[PDB]
RNA sequence: CAACGAGGAAUUCCUAGUAAGCGCAAGUCAUCAGCUUGCGUUGAUUACGUCCCUGCCCUUUGUACACACCGCCCGUCGCUAGUACCGAUUGAAUGGCUUAGUGAGGCGACAAACUUGGUCAUUUAGAGGAACUAAAAGU
């Protein structure tokens, strides 16, 4: 088969992330849906789209949704872009070459901030997954895992080596020892949430749910438990909604340092902080008034030490910012906006006045964007492309530059189409207006007030395009003529229902249109006769086709079902069940009788009419897909999305025993080694000290898993079981029996783990002398017989000694409940 | 006497007779006890 | 958390029987016997057994309880024997026996450690085949 | 001037009156005589252990009452409940600001109520997406 693939996306400026800004203003990367796109603010050209070298759709694209990219970030000096995506994973790219450098998964769910430590070769990761983990690059490898958070992170400041502090969406915030990577002092910082963090070295400013931000004083040196990290008093913004990023700046020439906290609608608070000589020389003043009641008004600072600044607004719902500062007149701030636009804002000061009512933007990119999802999509014959939007931001794309060369403003405008002759456009409002469009000219040919009653939603050309057909919510299709290039309303078909698809076959011979009442209607265009009710969808039912040969027609709905019919009876052929949320919008082919289907759960299908099977399963949107087209010859078909993108779509084994045995021999290998070590150095001082044995090296396993051998050999024989104990030690021959002998006489010398496995030494010691007893007793040596001597008492000596608190605790206890019955019973 | 159920609902004793409590335990070990008791309230 | 991984028992101790965290308890109790038993009238360090001493009447009746329902175990009864000794040797006796609430719990742990003094014992008796041995070993010759 | 002197690679079955040898009868509503079923006679070798290999099965709270022994099998994905998030729903409405007119009338200034753009708090009819956390079996 000819199979579809994806030649080129865009539509996207800015989306759901942040950015990062880099220096000649400057240029900004930002992220596109799953790759990540530079611009110039200078000009605004796309000079990058930095993206994944397989294209999705292709023969190895995986069956899911692509990793939507979620946090951009930069290393500016030795020049990489660590970028990390919604499923976890972390691509480090060097920004020369475009690259993909490193793959750092990790993660379980999708991340949420990174940076980069001690500038090179280190890289710190939090995620929605309570873990930060840190990532070496000169070795590929996740270092260490800070986990002790509980809900997602928020943010953390790190400084090399020794102190990272986190804070994340519980109402904690955490310091980390990384040395030890275990939790120090935590804090529970707002009673919500805790969305933001930003210290500059003394202190520390965070922000939670509504309008608190709390200052902190972190002392690092500080030695007490709870006090590394204190807190010194909470102030009030104006925004009542989350504030979501704080960030620092110490300009130069004089020092002076500045911090903005964005909010989640509309609005970046920008703060002055002041320096230590207007604090001394205001401390007095409100200290005025000459000491408890001044020291409680002393105490409670923040706005003492803090000065809010040019509260910069925007149009839209702020996503995230970030800034460069020169002469403190230049505070130059790049804003990505929710809607896609990024806005270069710079907010001057004089060092005293801010010199402005509000504050200025510089430049705007957002002539690539629509600001809203595109609620309709079409095609030219092949050369240019349709969008429609509800701002008004119609727009015409060329295929083959991916550039909106002409734009309009329409209103909430649903559903549009272009005219046969190309360069011209119809299209038709939310509310009841129509209005027509071309490309040469400017933007209104006319627009029709009072087109319908109510909400219009379907039309559509003849294919000579000089009749039209508009379906509206007013329960009422119109017909109308292009007379000479103005619209004539002629006649109107009222029906019961509300009409909300249109469609008429492309060989002008039928009128097919789906009411809001599960049903469509057939129709001839030639007598409004009502050939077919096609019926039984049970659910109010969108977008129909009509097939080139005008036989077959499909019927989209939300019931997640599109149903195949013939026109010839209005008989049903399959009801083929797609598309787990809702099928928007269902095209054919032009010559063929395949078709696709995109839905409202962010995936296109392909699909064919004679064996109804699906040809291929589209997976490269992230969210509704409201709109598709298909080229009117050869077939490419463009889609058009939710989440502000369009892109289109081209062709192309031991046992107990043995365990113990080996445990056995080089735990006492390394143990007489050790004592052979320990008679050398005795020897080698108390003799003429000229030479000595070099150096025993411990063992590869037991310094591998961090064991005495007594432990090494204590933790195999727990972890033989009881069943197959018996003959695990009666496999073992004599000379293992000795050697397990040697053991016992040195673990009960270390007097801790004689005590915490003193039954199970005594059940295997007496089981193995039981047993062995015919020849340990035919032995003749005196270092075993002193041995045996020396395991006999300490042994026993451990157990009198258990067995005389038992006893105590008997006799105690009985004496308190017998006094307690002789007092009251 | 014998180790029943634990008497009240921030702590469990298992009839071994070692008792967590809830807010003390980690969450992978309440995943684990969570696992445990549910094929021990299956079987 | 910070005493339970620096060391420091007695005031680990106290924080877990605050907080009541039962399983922290039981640790903090058997590192400090084992300790105890490393190092050399007091039989955890002194610090701790003050600790133990100077607590009140409902703390030490949930470290009884504790107490109880470790020494149903043969393997963690230890700990629990050794914390009702410090109990018994660092309190009043009257006021042990006229607390709310001790005498369920002591009429259930008479009997747990009277079968544990007996495994003891049968251990302490079948430990003399070493002496057997060794009787066996000087007759060789 | 054809075959053949105990039958290759592979493969199947078999543990005591058993394998195998031996003959003699019958011919029982199905089956069998190109044979089938009985009946006696002679009668062994080697295992009778083991889960190492190949597989098949069972259990993973000890429950069932003492004594004694044991002393938390593990992971993934789902289900249920909660907590915040992401936007689309001309969300729509309330209320206050504020957009600009219509302004009856009180006293030609003044003007309660009606149209008509943005700001703040809340409900979504509700439906999506993709996160995190919690979850109780014991006379």
């Amino acid at each position: 088969y000819q199979r579809f693939e994806q030649a080129a996306a865009f539509g996207v400026i800015a989306s759901n992330a942040n950015c990062v800004w880099i220096p000649a203003p400057g240029q900004l990367i930002t992220s596109a849906l799953e790759d990540v796109n530079i611009w110039d603010i200078k000009t605004g050209d796309l000079v990058s789209k930095l993206s994944d070298g397989l294209p999705p759709g292709a023969s190895d694209a995986r069956g899911a949704k692509p990793a939507e990219c979620t946090y951009l970030e930069a290393h500016k000096d030795t020049d990489l872009l660590a970028v990390g995506y919604a499923d976890g994973v972390i691509k480090v790219w060097d920004l020369m070459s475009k690259t993909v450098l490193l793959n750092f998964n990790g993660h379980k769910a999708a991340i949420t901030l990174l940076q980069f430590d001690g500038t090179g070769t280190r890289l710190i990761s939090g995620s929605k997954d309570s873990n930060i983990i840190v990532w070496d690059l000169v070795g590929e490898v996740g270092l260490y895992k800070l986990r002790s958070h509980k809900d997602s992170i928020t943010g953390f400041w790190c400084q090399g080596e020794d102190w990272l502090i986190s804070t994340s969406k519980d109402g904690m915030i955490k310091l980390w020892d990384l040395k030890t990577h275990q939790c120090i002092e935590t804090h529970i910082a707002h009673t919500g949430e805790c969305w933001g963090l930003a210290v500059k070295d003394d202190l520390l400013i965070t922000t939670g749910t509504d309008s608190q931000v709390k200052i902190w004083k972190l002392d690092i040196e500080n030695d007490k438990m709870g006090g590394k990290l204190t807190e010194m008093g909470i102030f009030e913004k104006q925004s009542k909604q989350r504030g979501l990023k704080i960030e620092f700046i110490t300009n130069s020439s004089d020092k002076t340092s500045f911090f903005y906290i964005q909010n989640a609608d509309k609005t970046i608070e920008t703060f002055r902080i002041r320096k230590e000589e207007e604090i001394a020389r205001g401390l007095k003043k409100r200290e005025k008034r000459l000491l408890t009641e001044e020291e409680i008004a002393k105490s409670i600072y923040s706005s003492f030490i803090l000065h809010p600044f040019q509260t910069i607004r925007s149009l839209y719902k702020i996503k995230s910012a970030s800034w460069t500062t020169v002469s403190s007149s230049k505070l130059e701030l790049v804003l990505t906006t929710s809607s896609n636009t990024i806005e270069y804002y710079s907010i001057p000061y004089e060092k005293r006045d801010p010199t402005s009512p509000a504050p200025l933007k510089t430049h705007t990119i957002e002539l690539q964007g629509q600001r809203t999802d595109v609620r309709s999509i079409d095609i030219s014959d092949d050369n240019k492309l349709l969008a429609t939007a509800s701002n008004g931001s119609l727009k015409i794309w060329n295929i083959k530059t991916h550039k909106c060369i002409r734009t309009f403003e329409c209103g909430y405008a649903l559903t549009c189409k272009f005219l046969p002759g190309g360069l011209l456009v119809i299209l038709g409002t939310r509310n009841g207006e129509l209005q027509l469009f071309d490309l040469a000219s400017s933007s209104l040919l006319d627009t029709i007030e009072d087109a319908h009653d109510a909400a219009i939603w379907s039309l559509d050309l003849t294919s000579d395009g000089k009749r039209l057909v508009t379906g509206s919510a007013d329960k009422t299709v119109k017909f109308w003529d292009f007379k000479v290039l103005k619209l004539h309303h002629d006649t109107t078909l009222e029906l019961t229902d509300d009409i909300l698809c249109v469609r008429v076959s492309p060989d002008d011979r039928y009128l097919a249109i789906s009411l809001l009442d599960n049903t469509v209607k057939v129709f001839f265009l030639d007598s409004m006769k009502f050939y077919l009710s096609l019926y039984g969808h049970k659910l109010p039912v969108l977008s129909i086709d009509i097939s080139f040969d005008s036989k077959m027609i499909i019927t989209s709905s939300a019931d997640k079902n599109i149903k195949i019919w013939g026109l010839d009876f209005g008989d049903c052929h399959k009801s083929l069940f797609a598309h787990q949320d809702s099928i928007m919008n269902v095209k054919f082919l032009p010559q063929s009788h395949n078709f696709f289907s995109c839905s409202k759960d962010a995936v296109v299908k392909y699909w064919d009419g004679e064996k109804f099977e699906c040809i291929q399963k589209l997976y490269a949107h992230q969210s509704e897909v409201w709109a598709l087209a298909v080229a009117t010859d050869g077939g490419f078909v463009v889609s058009s999305s939710h989440d502000h993108s369009i892109r289109i779509w081209e062709e192309t084994s031991l046992k107990a025993g043995e365990r113990l045995m080996e445990a056995l021999d080089l735990g006492i290998a390394e143990i007489e080694g050790l004592e052979a070590y320990n008679r050398d150095m005795k020897l080698w001082q108390r003799k003429k000290l000229g030479e000595a044995p070099i150096k025993p090296q411990g063992n590869a396993v037991l310094i591998a898993v961090n064991k005495t051998p007594e432990q090494y050999i204590m933790d195999t024989l727990l972890r033989i079981r009881m069943s197959q104990l018996e003959d695990a030690l009666m496999v073992m021959p004599f000379s293992y029996v000795l050697k397990f002998l040697k053991f016992i006489d040195t673990v009960m010398q270390n007097k801790t783990l004689l005590h915490s496995h003193l039954p199970l030494i005594c059940k295997n010691l007496f089981f193995i002398i039981k047993f062995n007893h015919k020849e340990l007793v035919s032995q003749k040596n005196e270092e075993l017989k002193l041995q045996i001597n020396r395991v006999k008492t300490e042994l026993r000596s451990a157990l009198k000694s258990t067995e005389d608190d038992l006893g105590f605790n008997v006799q105690g206890l009985k004496f308190v409940k017998q006094q307690w019955n002789l007092r009251h019973n | 006497y014998n180790v029943g159920k634990a008497e009240k609902d921030g702590e469990i004793r298992l009839k071994n007779g070692v008792a967590m409590s809830k807010e003390e335990l980690t969450r992978e070990d309440k995943n684990r006890l969570r696992r445990a008791l549910k094929r021990k309230r299956s079987k | 958390q910070n005493y339970m991984s620096k060391g420091d028992w007695t005031n680990a101790f106290l924080l877990a029987m605050t907080l009541d965290h039962p399983m922290r308890l039981f640790n903090v109790l058997k590192r400090a016997l084992g300790e105890s038993r490393s190092r050399q009238e007091v039989i955890f360090n002194e610090e701790l057994d003050q600790a133990i001493s100077i607590l009140n009447d409902e703390q030490l009746i949930l470290l009884m309880k504790r107490c109880r329902d470790w020494n149903t175990n043969a393997k963690t009864h230890t700990i629990a024997q050794r914390t009702i000794r410090c109990i018994l040797m660092h309190h009043n006796i009257a006021k042990l026996s006229e607390i709310p609430g001790m005498v369920k719990i002591v009429d259930a742990i008479i009997p747990y450690t009277q079968r544990h003094f007996t495994r003891v014992d049968n251990l302490v008796e079948q430990s003399y085949i070493l002496d057997y041995a060794l009787v066996e070993m000087d007759k060789l010759f």
